């Protein structure tokens, strides 16, 4: 409804989403550091689904290098610091699923019932590359507790795959669609390599 | 594809292929993600670690 599309573009809408992007990052980060409030996190992600999808609606039917798509990448620039906080969050839970499962990690686990200690987890993460130190502190913090030696890794990994199987898909579509329509902008490329 | 599993352990693998280091720079790519202490011997080249 192109006549209607320009109305939202010339509207006090971008300053609303950039605020939403800011508040989405911290609670998504704060909520994960607990096991009882996990239930609220699920419907918080559903809000992310219903927010990014409307950005697709603005972008549908657009011309290459158009004016609507220019503000799409432009709005991301001044919100950049908050955006990669969300992007970094998915990386940890999409690579920990790979670390947990490799036989290299199976060396440090010596517990027939299946659990693992805390300090050994810190060593195993540190032994391998990536996962900068402070991130390891965060991953240990969001893990479980009791006896300081009960960390069930087989369940700790499969607690954010199904609930966050979406969102991650609908940001992949968002970045891919933006990359095509505007093909030459160094600001956009910085996010893509993250 | 498996008869050649009998050559990686000897300390003379790069005899003709010019690249007499086809054994140290594989140790570093895979490296950490796999067993660093176990690929140190399955590609021969003991005392590496």
């Amino acid at each position: 409804c192109t006549g209607n599309q320009q109305s939202l573009a010339h509207s006090r809408l971008w300053d609303a989403v950039v605020g939403f992007l800011h508040v989405f990052a911290h609670m998504m980060m704060k909520l994960a550091q607990d096991s009882s409030q996990i239930e609220l996190l699920k419907e918080l992600l559903d809000l992310q689904k219903d927010m990014v999808v409307m950005l697709l609606s603005l972008l549908e039917g657009n011309v290459v290098n158009g004016m609507i798509a220019r503000q799409m990448v432009d709005m991301l620039v001044e919100s950049s610091s908050n955006v990669e906080m969300i992007l970094k969050f998915f990386d940890m839970f999409l690579k920990l699923k790979d670390i947990v499962g490799s036989e290299a990690f199976q060396d440090y686990v010596t517990d027939p019932r299946g659990l693992i200690s805390k300090k050994d987890f810190q060593k195993a993460m540190d032994s391998q590359k990536q996962f900068t130190g402070p991130e390891i502190q965060f991953l240990l913090s969001c893990s479980e507790a009791d006896e300081n030696e009960m960390i069930n890794f087989e369940e700790f990994a499969n607690r954010f795959q199904e609930p966050a199987r979406d969102i991650g898909f609908n940001v992949a579509v968002l970045l891919t669609n933006l990359s095509e329509h505007v093909p030459h902008d160094p600001r956009l490329r910085n996010f893509l390599e993250l | 594809g498996q008869w050649d599993r009998l050559v990686l352990n000897t300390p003379s693998f790069p005899s003709n292929y010019w690249d007499k280091f086809v054994k140290r720079k594989v140790l570093d790519k895979h490296g950490d993600i796999f067993g660093r202490e176990r690929i140190a011997e399955l590609l021969g080249m003991d005392l590496a670690s």
